[PDB]
């Protein structure tokens, strides 16, 4: 059920549409702003990672396959090591940024925050933050792989 | 000479067959006034009459010239002229509002929803209409700045994704920040019956916090605050403060 | 010339008229504020499971993440699942998508931590290539 | 009607209004209220309404300062009209005012305030306390910078409250006239090119002002004189229209608005020798002299080579020494307007400022009550039966010479409310709405059509600019009979320029090029009577200032006493209104004058002011 308003508002969409006028341009012509690039990738990467649950989750399930055997298979191909901490930084970062702009968009929710300063900071400190935490984690133990070959006994 | 070359969105519902365009004018600088909305006269009046737009205050107080400008939604009578002559700026209308022809959009929604908020004093106890002064504090009172000050240009409401894909059900950041106004507002009582009105998830709660708003509102306000403030007040988490209570000797 | 036809008014929304016989009360605010403290309450956990794994992290993980995610996907459904664009039928069958959505996501989830390695140890498997 | 199709389209209201700024929706509102099918006509969304882009306030002896009396209101208010103000129009307008200023304030207009929690009130230009003994008066209600701005938005706001019906984006094209009475408006629907015939037992006129017809002004692209157009066209004549206020303080190179509210916040102006010359030209009053004697102070500064900056052919109107809590808390909208366009820090740097046509306390003649009127020498004051008229487009006349600042905004809101006032105590239910004679509007139409496929050699905008640049030079701050005659015969040729028109839009969706051409025809109306007017008037008195007639012709010398005098006749002196008759095709205008009302509505309310030497 809708407001009273709601109900105009469909009514005049309708008006609209029948008498075959065009839509102003939008997102083909507005200029790309932190403001919003940042909403697209909290969505974006929100998105992706339950796609990926899903597709992974199900997939797994509804396939011979499994997820040892998928691992062994990646690997037989031998890959580069820096290509692999690359697709292993792709998957924290998604983990990271979301999580830390997820805290972020509570505070614009609860009015906090939301001057354009404000505005920019939190967009730059939370995609900082999220790259740091994504390259030390995926560096941090690669490091730790590499004193282990080459150390003392 | 210093020709500045403009890309202006076209639209001619009056012709068979017709669908939106872009047409590059050029612009001699030099015999043209500082702001974008010279440049729109000065091609109307000494090159094409029928390039059409809305216009009135030339200071940036009336709302209707508003338009996007490159790339963002700003006034045309404030917004500088981009100097450097080896861009081309770009006008379209509003985006994703209907339109009539050329820079005009149909502004009727975005009015409608603005009615909707009851934009006017309401009192549960009937005052005499002339009588005297409602007390109220200049704290109180400096609650309104910042809020009042709102046009009705629709920049932001134009710049809101989501009042994009739900101008129908979503208000939108200027008839809410609006609507947050009155609800602050000392002087009127019905707080809880207009946050009544909004009470659903499409009204107030579709704002994403893209910010898009307070980012391109040409007036230096923000609706993304009032909102957000809105939000605190629709769950509870909030209050509106009781007036001050009018003094003895007033 | 002058020989005419009698109009009508022209639409406008009468926010009085509409208010009688209306009164309608649906509060999304009680639900709303719990989809927000549901989130921050999962600040701890993302990091509480890079340093704590096991089989029962994987369930928690499996439980919070299927909850925070259909309130998600619901959400993007009701942006994008727009009946001007769609019409009703076509688009009230995105809606209950959503739930088909939640629904496949924790049974494919719950499958993946009873057989197979569960989430951590998958995580930790890729991490170590 | 020759060469196209139109869409006509009736409509039956009990009264319908033209224009939707102050006056326009005050009057709207308590017409609702009092129950009336009430139409609103106007060629824009009502909050662009000029109305919007005021900003100094809204006078009324509120007392929220200092102890204050509508009757030094009164008193300030005549004197500021030179004596050429009818003052039972002008004791109906400040009687009124406390109580219209409230309302608006119970309206939810949001002023600023006190720390008693009561209406904040400035200082402006031609008040005083105590009937001109006293000092400067505090009674300029203000929301800030932006008085206007609030007080439009709210009156529009509680208009749709009132079950007002709109009509947003109409065009209006003329008065519907059946012999003498008015029976309703004919406008152009923008949205789909639809021609509208408005049936009504009252019309009220509310269209603002004519600041256009000039060059350089602070008025909206959308003041066009239109309503004087229509009445002009429903062979209704103009009063008063060679009264032109210029502002003191535009902004130098753009014309925008800065308020007088800057100066009764202590700003002042300033010349090339770093001297505050207004001590000179007006000592008592210094910098909130009158507005027609401030700007005329400039004007020969400028003239006597004490201009400043490159070329020296403006003033400097100076705040900085003002402390910026208070230059924020009190001008926050030209502190920001400074900025934009004059590149200005006004807490550090002078604002480039010059006289600019601001105002037109000229326009359609009525009664106290608001109701048009035409003259005869003989038969006196006839009413214009079904028609009102209030606000800018006006004149009641409650400024006649000078516009006093802030009482505008009252003039709207007093006499729009008046007019719902005074129509529910005239019109009765029994009296149907007015069926349209034959043909109504047929040659409205005709012009239309005209007007939309013109052909000929000189486009629109270059004839309007040659009106505005002609009028700029010809009837400016000071006129001479010569300037004058030559502007004359110069305006009434561009008159018939008029038929060599060209147009090139031909649609009848949203065409602002046949709207401005029609708004172009409108303006060369007012500007043709308001020049011919202004030529012949041969003495100075208020804005209105001859060079070559330097003294204020009265009835008296008063300035002599007055005891042992002989009252000069109605024919030698000037105190009357002045009265402009156009035939709108021809072009001609013929002169005529009617008396100045001099009693008050009630002399046991307050007394009639005397004429005395105006003196700030
Ligand atoms: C920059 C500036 C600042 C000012 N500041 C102050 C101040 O601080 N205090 C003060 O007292 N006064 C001030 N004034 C004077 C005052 O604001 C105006 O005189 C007042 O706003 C006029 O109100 P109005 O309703 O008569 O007309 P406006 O407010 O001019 O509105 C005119 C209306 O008539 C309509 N209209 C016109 N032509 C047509 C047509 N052909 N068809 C249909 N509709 C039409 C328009 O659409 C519009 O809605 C200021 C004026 C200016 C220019
Ligand atoms: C598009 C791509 C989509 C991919 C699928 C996304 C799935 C997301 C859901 C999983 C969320 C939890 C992830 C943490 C985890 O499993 O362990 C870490 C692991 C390593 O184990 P490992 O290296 O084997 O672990 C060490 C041995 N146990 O995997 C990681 O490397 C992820 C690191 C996540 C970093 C935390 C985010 C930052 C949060 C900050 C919050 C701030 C204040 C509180
Ligand atoms: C760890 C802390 C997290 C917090 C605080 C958080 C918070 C939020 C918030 C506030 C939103 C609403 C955004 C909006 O309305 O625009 C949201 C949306 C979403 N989140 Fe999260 N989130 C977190 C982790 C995750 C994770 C791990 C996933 C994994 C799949 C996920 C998937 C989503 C999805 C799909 C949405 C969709 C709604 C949208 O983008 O508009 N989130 N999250
Ligand atoms: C082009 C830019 C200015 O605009 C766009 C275009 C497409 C999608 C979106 N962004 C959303 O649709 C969105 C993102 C996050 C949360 C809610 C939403 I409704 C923005
Ligand atoms: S908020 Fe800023 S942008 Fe949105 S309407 Fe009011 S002024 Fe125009
Ligand atoms: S752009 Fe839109 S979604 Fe919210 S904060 Fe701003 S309104
Ligand atoms: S024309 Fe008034 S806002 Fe630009």
């Amino acid at each position: 059920e809708k407001t009273p308003i709601q109900v105009w508002g469909w009514d005049y969409l309708m008006r609209q549409r029948a008498l075959k006028r065009p839509i102003a341009p939008h997102l083909t012509i507005y200029k790309p702003q932190m403001t919003w690039m940042v909403s697209g990738l909290h969505r974006v990467t929100g998105c992706a990672m339950a796609g990926t649950l899903l597709i992974g989750g199900v997939g797994f399930s509804v396939l011979p396959l499994d997820f040892t055997t998928f691992v062994e298979f990646i690997r037989g191909l031998g890959i580069p090591w820096v290509i692999l901490d690359t697709f292993k930084f792709i998957i924290a970062f998604p983990i990271a940024f979301h999580t830390l702009n997820g805290i972020r968009f509570i505070g614009f929710d609860m009015a906090k925050g939301t001057d354009i300063p404000s505005i920019y900071r939190g967009a730059y400190l939370v995609l900082g933050l999220a790259a740091l935490i994504s390259l030390a984690v995926v560096v941090y133990p690669r490091w730790e792989r590499h004193k282990k070959a080459t150390l003392p006994t | 000479k210093r020709i500045k070359t403009f890309e202006i969105y076209r639209f001619n519902p009056e012709e068979p067959g017709a669908k939106p365009k872009l047409q590059k004018f050029d612009v001699d600088l030099d015999k043209c006034g500082t702001m974008v909305l010279d440049a729109l006269i000065k091609i109307k009046n000494e090159v094409d009459p029928t390039l059409t737009f809305r216009r009135s205050c030339r200071e940036g107080i009336c709302g209707s010239c508003a338009m996007n400008i490159a790339g963002e939604n700003t006034l045309a009578c404030i917004c500088n002229i981009d100097q450097n002559t080896s861009k081309t700026t770009k006008i379209y209308p509003l985006p994703h509002m209907f339109v009539i022809k050329d820079l005009v959009p149909d502004m009727n929604l975005f009015y409608a929803q603005y009615a909707s908020i009851q934009p006017w004093l309401q009192k549960k106890t009937k005052i005499n209409l002339g009588e005297k002064q409602q007390y109220q504090s200049i704290k109180e009172q400096e609650k309104l700045d910042g809020l009042y000050e709102c046009i009705l240009c629709a920049c932001c409401s134009a710049s809101c994704p989501s009042y994009w894909w739900n101008a129908d059900k979503y208000l939108g950041p200027a008839v809410l920040m609006q609507a947050y106004r009155w609800i602050i507002d000392s002087r009127d009582d019905s707080a809880a019956e207009r946050l009544a009105r909004m009470q659903d998830g499409f009204s107030a709660f579709k704002c994403h916090t893209i910010m898009n708003c307070t980012k391109t509102c040409p007036k230096h306000l923000n609706p993304a605050r009032a909102i957000g403030e809105i939000k605190m007040l629709l769950t509870k988490m909030k209050t509106k403060p009781a007036p001050l209570p009018t003094p003895a000797n007033f | 010339t002058s020989a005419a036809v009698t109009g009508a008014a022209p639409p406008q929304f009468d926010p009085i008229a509409a208010e009688k016989g209306f009164k309608p009360l649906h509060s999304h605010g009680t639900l709303f504020k719990i989809e927000r403290y549901f989130a921050a309450a999962m600040v701890p956990l993302i990091p509480a499971a890079y340093f704590i794994h096991g089989r029962e992290m994987d369930l928690c993980l499996a439980l919070a993440l299927t909850l925070h995610v259909h309130w998600g996907v619901w959400g993007v459904v009701n942006d994008y699942g727009r009946p001007f664009v769609l019409g009703d039928t076509l688009a009230a069958a995105v809606r209950v998508g959503a739930y088909i959505f939640t629904a496949c996501l924790l049974a494919g989830l719950l499958y993946f931590n009873e057989h197979d390695v569960g989430l951590t140890r998958a995580f930790e498997m890729v991490w170590e290539l | 009607s020759n060469i196209a199709q139109y869409k006509v389209i009736d409509h039956a209201y009990d009264v319908v209004i033209i224009g939707a700024g102050g006056a326009g929706l005050r009057a709207a509102m308590g017409l609702g209220e009092a129950g009336f099918k009430t139409a609103v006509v106007t060629k824009m969304f009502p909050t662009r309404s000029h109305t919007t882009a005021a900003q100094g306030g809204i006078n009324a002896a509120l007392g929220s300062m200092n102890p204050d009396d509508w009757k030094w209101h009164f008193y300030d208010t005549v004197k500021g009209s030179d004596w050429l103000g009818d003052q039972n129009a002008m004791h109906y307008l400040t009687r009124n005012a406390v109580e219209a200023v409230t309302e608006l304030e119970n309206f939810g207009m949001p002023f600023s305030r006190t720390p008693e929690g009561k209406i904040y009130q400035r200082s402006f230009g031609g008040q005083s306390n105590n009937y001109g003994k006293g000092g400067v008066a505090k009674r300029t209600c203000c929301v800030a910078d932006r008085t206007g701005h609030s007080m439009l938005h709210t009156l529009y706001g509680n208009s749709l409250r009132c079950h007002c019906t709109f009509f947003i984006e109409y065009f209006a094209l003329d008065l519907l006239m059946d012999k003498g009475r008015c029976v309703g408006v004919i406008a152009l629907c923008l949205e789909d090119g639809t021609i509208h015939r408005f049936r009504s037992k009252r019309t009220i006129v509310a269209t603002g002002g004519y600041g256009r017809a000039y060059f350089s002004c602070t008025t909206a692209h959308m003041n066009t004189g239109d309503g004087t157009a229509l009445a002009t066209r429903a062979g209704i004549a103009l009063e008063d229209l060679e009264f032109i206020q210029f502002h003191p303080t535009g902004i130098y190179g753009v014309g925008c608005l800065i308020t007088e509210g800057s100066r009764g916040e202590g700003g002042f102006l300033v010349n090339s020798e770093g001297e505050r010359f207004m001590e000179r030209y007006a000592p008592k009053a210094k910098d909130l002299a009158s507005r027609d004697v401030v700007s005329r102070a400039e004007t020969i500064e400028i003239m006597e080579g004490r201009g400043v900056g490159p070329e020296k052919d403006h003033i400097y109107l100076q705040l900085h020494h003002l402390p910026a809590e208070q230059l924020h808390q009190r001008l926050p909208g030209i502190s920001e307007t400074a900025k934009i366009f004059a590149g200005v820090d006004v807490t550090k740097e002078p604002i480039p400022v010059i006289p600019t046509v601001h105002y037109n306390m000229g326009g359609i003649p009525t009664n106290y009550k608001a109701q048009v009127i035409k003259y005869t020498k003989e038969g006196g004051d006839k009413i214009v039966p079904g028609l009102y008229a209030c606000g800018e487009c006006a004149c009641h006349s409650v400024h006649g010479a000078n516009r006093l600042g802030a009482n505008s905004l009252l003039d709207a809101v007093v006499f729009g409310r008046a007019c719902s006032i005074n129509i529910k105590e005239e019109l009765k239910p029994d009296e149907k709405i007015p069926e349209l004679p034959e043909g109504a509007g047929e040659e409205s139409i005709a012009n239309l059509d005209a007007v939309r496929y013109a052909n000929g050699d000189v486009p629109t905008a270059e004839l309007r600019l040659t009106m505005q640049k002609t009028m700029q030079k010809h009837a400016g701050v000071f006129r001479r009979g010569d300037i004058l005659a030559e502007g004359v015969k110069k305006m009434m040729d561009l008159f018939k320029e008029l038929k060599r028109l060209k147009t090139t839009d031909r649609s009848l969706i949203w065409n602002s090029d046949l709207t401005e051409s029609l708004e172009l025809q409108n303006l060369m109306l007012n500007a043709t009577q308001t020049i011919v007017a202004a030529e012949n008037r041969k003495e100075s008195r208020g804005a209105h200032a001859r060079d070559d007639f330097p003294k204020r012709e009265d009835e008296y010398d008063y300035s002599k006493p007055i005891e042992g005098q002989t009252k000069r006749p109605f024919e030698k002196h000037w105190r009357k209104h002045t009265l402009t008759k156009q035939d709108p095709r021809t072009g001609h205008i013929t002169l005529d004058y009617r008396p100045v009302i001099d009693k008050t509505l009630d002399p046991a309310e307050v007394d009639w002011i005397p004429p005395i030497i105006r003196s700030y």
